[PDB]
Order: C-alpha cells, then structure tokens, then sequence
C-alpha cells in the first residue's frame, strides 16, 4: 500500500493508505498501483476510485485538478 | 602523360587549403590559449591580492 | 518446362510481398487502435467501427496481388 | 615518363621495404613472399613522430613554472587538461600506466594522421629523384601493421589488468557465467566472451586504418585524373573535411582505450 | 517462347512493391487518424474527411503500377 | 532433377517472407497491447479479448502464404 | 528476348521502387498532418496548404521514374 | 550435381528470414514490455504473464519456417 | 547486343533507389516541419525558411544518381 | 566446383540475416531498457534481470541460424 | 563484351545505396534539427552549426561511396 | 579457378550484412543513452556503465559474422 | 576478366551496405544528440563530447567493410 | 593486406615511447600543474580563514 492525499486550496479531502486508485487522467484513463514510477498529469472532472486497504472501495468526485 | 603538371595542381590546391585554415582555424585555437593565459593571470593575482 | 516452374517463383514474389505489406500495415493500425481503446474504454465500439472502416483501405491492394497470385498458380500455373 | 592515370594511381600503393632475410629493398614489380620484410617508410617515419613527441614535450616539462605560463606552455597545459579531464571521468583506479598511456596514444595517432594533409606526391618526388630509391608513401596510420600492433599491445594490457585486478578465479567466473549466469548456457558463453575480446583490438585498429586509408586514396585519385589546373575544387573540400576526421580518430582511439582498460580493471 | 516467364516476373515484382508501399503508407496514416479520433471523438468526421483527402496521394502512384501489372499479365502475356 | 528443385526455392521465398510479416505485425500489435496494459492493469482482460480480434486480421494473409508454400513443397513437390 | 523484354523488367523496377517511395514518403507526412490537425482543429486549411507544398517537394523526384518507366516500355521497348 | 547445394540455399532463405522476423518482433515486444515494467514495477508478474502469452503468437510462423528448413537441409 | 540493353537495368536500379531515398528522407523531414507549425503557427515562415535550407542536403546525392541514370539512358545507351 | 562455393553463399546469407536480426532486436530492446533506467536509476538491477530474461528469448532463433552456418560450412562442406 | 556491364551495374547499386543512406540519415537528423528550432527558435543558428557538424560525419562514408562509384564509370570506364 | 570468383562475393555479403546490423543496432541503442543523459545529467556515469554492459551483447553475432567472413575471404580463398 | 568483374561488384556490395548502415546509424544518434542539445543548450559541449564518444562505435563494422572492400578493389583486383 | 613482421617491430618502439613518457614527462607536468592549482586554492582558503 501507499499513502494518498487528496487536497484542495481550501480544505483536505482524503488522507490515508491505499492499495490502488483509478483516475480519469487528462490524456486517458489511468490506474496507480504501489511503486508506480514518478508521473505528473492533469485530470478531468469526474469520479476517482479509491480502494482503501482491506479492499474498501470508495468514490470521490473531483472537479479537476493535477495528479 | 606529364608529371610536372601534377605538382602544379597540388600546389594550387594546397595553398587554397592553408589559406582558409589561417583565417578560420588558427585564430580560434590561439584565442583559446589567450583565454587560458588571461585565466591563469586572474587565478594567481586574485589570490596574491587576497594575501594582501 | 521452364515457363512452368518459373511461374511458382512469380507466385512467390507476389504472395510474400503482399503478405508483408498487409501484416505491417494492419499491425501498425491495430496498435494505434489498441492503445486508443486502452485509454478510452467506453469508446471501444466507436473506435472499432473506424478501425474496420479504415483497414478496409489497407487490405485493398494485397488482395489484388493475392488474387493475381492465385490466378497464376492455379488458373494458368 | 609514361605514367598513365590508371598506373600512377597504382604505384601509390607501394611501400619501400627491405628484405629482413637478404637486406634487399623489395622492388615494387615483384613482391617477395615472406613475413620478414619490414615496411621502412612507415616505421622510421613513425618513430620520427615518436621522437618529435618527447622532444616537443620534454622541452617544457623541465622548464615550466607554476606562475603565468607562456603561449607554448599554454597549449601544452591545454592538451594535458583535455587528456586528464577525460581520463579522470572513467578510470577510478590510480594505476600510473593508464594516465600517460592515453597521452602517448592521442598525440602519436594525431601526428601519424597529420602527415597526410601535405600533398601526396611531393615527399615521394624528393625521395626518388634525389635519393633514387623505388617507393615512398607517408602516412604511418595507413599501414595496417602499425594499427594492429597497437591493438595487440592494448590487448595485452587488457588481459593483464583482468588478471591483476580480479585474478583467474574472477576471470574464469566471468567468462563462464555471463550473460545468463546458469550452467545450461555455459558452453556457448565461452565462445561469446572470447569473440568480444578479440573484436575490441580488431575494431580499434581497423577503424583507424580504414578511415585514413580511404582519406588518403581520394587525394591519390584526384591529383592524376582531373585537368591539373582544376584539381583544387575536389582536393580542398576533402581536406577541409579530413582534418575533423584525423582528430576524431585520435580522440576515439584514446577514449575507447581508456574505456576498455577501465572495463577490465574495474 | 522462353521469355514469357520474364514478363510474369516483372509484373509480379512491380505489383508486390506497389502492394508493400500502399499498405504501409495507408497503415501509418490511418494509425494517426485513429489517435486523433481517440483524443477528440467529436471531431472524427472532420478528420475522417481529410483522411480520405490525403489518402489518395498515398495510392495515386501505386495504382499506376497495379494497372500496368494487370495490363502486362493479361493484355501482353 | 530439373523440374523439381526450384520449387523448393519458390516455397522458401513465400514461407520466408510470410514469417517476417506475421512476426513483426504481431510484434507491433502486441507492443501496444502491453503499452495499454501498464496504464490500466484492471482492463488487462478486456484488452486481451480485444487483442485477439485484430490479431486475426494481421495473420490472415501470412497464413495463406504458409499453406500455399506447403502446397508447393508437399502437394506439388 | 534480352534485347526487347528486359526493358520491361527495368521499368518495372523503376515504377516499383518509386511506388514504395511515394506511398511511404506521403504516408509519414500525412500522419503528421493529421496529428497536427487533431491538436489544432482550427488550422486545417493552413496546414493542408503547407502539406501540399512539401507534398510536391516530395513527389517530384519519384515522378521522374514515374515518367521514365513508361518511356522505356513504350518508346525504348 | 545441382540437387545437393541449391536445396541448402532454399533452406538458408527460410532460416534467415525467420531469424529476422523473430528477432525484430520479439525486440519490439520486449521493448514495450520493459517500458511497461519500468512504469509499474510491482505488477511485473502479471505483465510477464501476459507477455509470454502474446509472445507465443509471434514465433508461430517463424517456427514453421525453421521446422521446414531443418527438413530441407537434413532430410534432403 | 546484350550490354546496352542490359545497362537500362543499371539506371532502373540506380535511380529507383534514389527515388525512395529522397522520398522517404524528406517525408520524415517534412513531418517534423509540419509539427513545428502546428505548435508555433505564428512561426511557420521562419521554420519553412530553414526547412528549404536542409531540404537541399537530403536529395543532394539523389541529384547525381538521377542525372547519372539519365546519362546511361541516352549517352551510354 | 559449384557444389563447394554455393554452400559458402548459403552460409553467408544465413549468417548475415541472423546477424541483422539479433543486432537490431537487441538494439531496440536495450534502448527501451536504457530510457526506463534513466527515469529511475534505483530500479536498475530489477530491470536488468528482466532484460536478460527477454534477451534470451530474442536470441533463440538467431543462434540456431548461426550454428547451422557452421553445420553447412564444416559438415556439408 | 560481357566485361563492361558489371562496372555500370556496380556503380548503379553502389550509388543508389549511397543515395538511400544519405537521404535517410540526414532526413532523420534534420527532423530533430527542425524539432529543436520549433522549440527554441532564438537558438537556431547555434543548432544549425551543430547540425552541420553532425552532417559532416554522417556524410563521411556515403560520399566516398559516390567517389569510388564514379571511379568505376570514368577511371576504369 | 572458379573458386576465386565466388568467395570474394560471398564474404562481401557476409560482412556487409553484419555491418548493417551492428550499425543500426548501436545507433538505436545509443540514441536512448543520449536522450536519457540530456534528461538527467550526472547520471551519465551510470548510463555509460550499463550502456557499455549492454552494448557488448549487441556486437556478438555481427562480429562472429565478420570473423567467419574473413576466415573465408583469405584462409579459405 | 569474368573473375575481375565480380570483384568490382563485390566492392560495390560491401561498401554500399556499409554506406547505408553507417549513414543511418549516425543519423539516428545525431538526431538524439540534437534534441538533447535543443533541450539544454548550455550542455551542448558535454553532449558533443558524448556524441563523439559513442559515434566511434557505430563505425566499428562499416569502416572494416570499407577496409576490406577497398582493399579488394585495389590490392586483390 | 599481407601482414608483415613490422607488426612485431612497431610494438617495440611503441612500448619504448610509453616507458619513456611514463616517467620522464608525465609526473613532471603533473606536478607543474598541480602546484599551480594548489597555490590558488590555498590562497582563497587562507583568505576565508582570515575573514572568519
């Protein structure tokens, strides 16, 4: 697992440890597993999938941002 | 054929070969040496004046 | 009997080149399609449509050559 | 003087050897068979530079002061800088031999190539019309034997460093296991690594030989074919280009020598 | 006649090279077409237009060779 | 004897060229399949079951040239 | 034979190699044109004009052989 | 007579073209495999699983060619 | 006689190769030029300027391969 | 006679092709390996392990062909 | 008679391959020159100097191929 | 005798092909080394290290072919 | 001089292949050098150092190819 | 080309020129340059030691 943050100019939105996440990157759908190499991309407005450790899937709605 | 003409052509070629060098090759090569000389004058004097 | 045996060399120098051209073209195009799908999974069918519509033009002149090759190797041989 | 173009261009291939067995200058028309026939034109002329090297460096090395240096001393320090700034980047082992070795190779190979920039026929002209003898060509690097001799030498040094620096027990493990590191491949690994070893000196020498031989042969051509007043238009640009090559060959040779030696010793 | 086989061979050669060329060129161009389509799906008809446009040049030369090959294989041979 | 040997060479050119076409074509196409794979390990089954489709198009013509090359070498001999 | 018919062969070589040249030289540039378009959906006309300029610059030297093979077949042979 | 050597030319043609195809194809494929691995280093086992599966498709035709070349050389 | 009629193969080789050398060469070179435009549309004519400069170097050898082929077409044969 | 020399021509073609294949294949593979390393040098040993695992697969066929070159040049001879 | 053909055939292949090599190499290189230019245009002349310094080493061997080629046509007929 | 006439050609090919292979392989392999260096300088020692490690494996078959070609051109011929 | 005419084809094959190989290898390597420079002009001298460092390897075979081809062209022939 | 014993002869002159330069030239110039570097490095170092 790895440590994920979702933050905004105003307030934090998520912090904790995760197994994978799936994000609709600006240039295409994308999925992060632990140890992923360094990367930097914009993302489109839409949901992202977190699977918290033990496999507790979750959804969050993001109005945009940078990954 | 004639032998002596070949030396003539070789001379015409060789002088035109050297002429470009002494106006486009050697001036930069010596300019780098001047750069190094200036540098070392700088590097030593700028420490002697720190001894001062 | 040379004009008989040589026609198989003709058929070879038709079919092999046709095959290479078709395979390379379709591999390139299908690779671009495949990564497109890998990015935009919802648009799989929409891209599949265009892939077939476009591949239809690549397959055009290999099929001419393979037709003439089959003609030579059987219809005259 | 019935020199035809096709013939004049054929004469140029010929060295001025002397039979080791019989002290005979080997005439161009009949070439004696033997391994004992020194090429005299590329050997004495090669050590000409072997001496004009030391005699042009020794005549500062003693004289220098660490103060402001003269212009000649400035060039000499610029060349030591080029060399040492290269060597320091890739060989970490402080073995003294590698450091001055590269200096020799660089400067000597540069000087060997440099002779070829003088017009081709002139030295042969003087050397036959005054001194009479039957042959002359003046580029030591354009004789395979010098290049493969240097290659064999560096090859010896390679193997020595492999022994001294990791011994036979490491040498054998490398030659047996690589690249797959398992027994089931070894009988093939054994051929591969030896092949690679032999290629290093082979390529090192032959690259230089081919470069300089092909560069010389163009000048050999034009100086006999075109109308003699015109020969400049295709002798000049070629030399303009050639200078870059004669320098790059010395650079490549030096740096690859450093690289392979470091690769064996480290 | 021992030299009709040479005409079979010449036709086969020219057509096989035309096939390789046309297939590969169209494959490249279509690959980029599918990439562009995957990015901007609401532009697929606009770029598909130009794909049809430029595609012609990718075959305007090869079709010459193809016609000549048919010609020799049936009109001459 | 005379009327046999060159047929071996005819089969060779076909089965040779057919190999290069199918190997590279599947090579390129397989690459983009892996390129998409790492971006989305979750779609690895959906893409796999997409790779196999177009993979059938590329290997179409080559398999023609394989069978026909075999025909010459064993059925024509 | 060898006076008359091998002229057909060499012209087939000309117009096969040039057939490769036109197809690939145009396919590459056309793919770059399309991808540029997809990046800049407003600039299709500008880009297509520049494309036709360089297009002619490309096809000029193949077209030599394009005419030359025909001349050989129908004026030399 | 011609029966002996020419056959081995007919072999070497297929053999060499098969080497070309297999080498270049596995090259491309493994290049993409290594870049994908350098992207997602921890999923290497799954990527390798799929890699060998797709690879098996590439050697098919080259392996036919080599199987036949072996016959052409040895059996005749 | 065989020679002059066979020499026409030499020009087909000599200039057929140059045809694709120049065609693919600038095909690549132009492809980059177009993208420099699609990124810097306010910079095209500068990029076109330098494009013309280098574009000369590409075919500089094909020039003499073509011309020498024409020397064989008419002067030698 | 030819029953000697054409064996050497066959050996030359077989080993030349095998050499081009192995060299270019490993060049592509190693290139992608290099950039993968450059983006994160701390993985290097793992990438190298998988690099060897694959570079083995690359060589299987070329190293057959190379050995058959010797079987020709020293058993058929 | 036959003797004086292979000289022109040799020049043909040698100079066609010289043209291909030069055109492809320098097209590849000029593509990156134009990339850089369109990415740092105020830097052009420096990178053009570097481009020429590369081009020299690129063209080192092809031009010797051209020289040794015309040698066969005019120094040995 | 006839042996002198074929071996100097067989070796020629056997080594020109290895030339092509090693040249293209190393060009490609070094390209990624340069791009990686320009991306992340000061990793240059490590890139150069593992570059030379890999490059050693690219030369194997090309150099084997060169060796056997020479072993033929002189020791056999 | 049937024996001799094959030698002036052998030199042609050797050095034509060497030409293509070396030219394209250096083209690729220099292209990567050029884009690296355009990224980091104030690295240009170090990247030139490295370009010359590796380029010496691309010539390793193709010069040997000239070394033997030209030798045969002028010492054997 | 036909190899010749000169391949054996040349190696001797090579190794001799290496043996000579190795000792008669290189350490000399190594010192001649290192001394010039150290004299500047120490100047600025001691000047910093003064300012502190």
């Amino acid at each position: 697992t790895y440590h994920l943050d979702v933050v905004s100019a105003e307030q934090q939105m998520f912090s904790g440890l995760v197994e994978k996440i799936q994000v609709t990157g600006s240039e295409g759908e994308l999925g992060i597993y632990p140890g992923h190499a360094p990367l930097l991309t914009a993302i489109k407005p839409g949901m992202i999938r977190i699977v918290k450790q033990h496999g507790h899937e979750e959804f969050i709605y993001l109005s945009g941002g940078i990954l | 054929m004639n032998l002596n003409a070949t030396i003539l052509g070789q001379a015409i070629a060789f002088v035109l070969f050297v002429l470009f060098c002494m106006k486009y090759v050697w001036p930069p090569l010596m300019a780098a040496i001047e750069k190094r000389q200036k540098e070392i004058a700088d590097g030593l004097a700028s420490a002697e004046r720190a001894h001062k | 009997n040379l004009n008989m045996d040589l026609l198989y060399m003709a058929a070879a120098v038709m079919m092999g080149l046709a095959a290479i051209g078709a395979a390379i073209g379709i591999g390139i195009l299908g690779g671009k399609f495949l990564e497109g799908a890998a990015r935009q999974p919802d648009l799989i069918p929409l891209l599949r449509t265009q892939f077939f519509i476009v591949m239809g033009l690549v397959d055009a002149i290999p099929m001419i050559a393979v037709g003439l090759g089959l003609y030579v190797m059987f219809a005259v041989a | 003087e019935n020199m035809t173009p096709q013939d004049y261009i054929g004469h140029h291939l010929n060295n001025l050897q002397l039979d080791l067995r019989t002290f005979s200058l080997v005439d161009p028309q009949n070439p004696p068979a033997t391994f004992w026939t020194i090429n005299i034109d590329s050997m004495f002329f090669s050590v000409v530079l072997g001496l004009l090297f030391l005699v042009l460096f020794r005549s500062v090395a003693k004289k220098a002061t660490s103060g402001v240096p003269g212009k000649f001393q400035t060039a000499i320090e610029l060349v030591i800088g080029f060399v040492n700034g290269s060597v320091k980047d890739m060989y970490h082992g402080k073995s003294k031999l590698i450091a001055p070795l590269a200096l020799t190779i660089f400067v000597w190979v540069f000087l060997m190539n440099l002779m070829d920039l003088l017009p081709i026929d002139l030295l042969p002209y003087i050397a036959e019309h005054v001194l009479g003898l039957p042959a002359l060509r003046v580029v030591p690097s354009a004789d395979v034997n010098v290049t493969l001799s240097m290659a064999l030498g560096v090859f010896i040094l390679i193997l020595f460093y492999s022994i001294k620096m990791k011994g036979i027990g490491g040498f054998t493990k490398e030659l047996t296991l690589q690249p797959f590191n398992h027994w089931a491949f070894i009988p093939v690994n054994l051929i591969l690594e030896g092949v690679s070893l032999l290629s290093k000196p082979v390529s090192l020498g032959l690259r230089l030989f081919g470069n300089m031989y092909a560069g010389e042969l163009i000048f050999i051509l034009i100086a006999g074919l075109l109308p003699w007043w015109s020969q400049w238009i295709l002798n000049v640009p070629w030399a303009i280009f050639h200078i870059l090559i004669i320098t790059l060959q010395a650079f490549i040779f030096m740096v690859l020598t450093i690289v392979y030696l470091s690769m064996a010793s480290e």
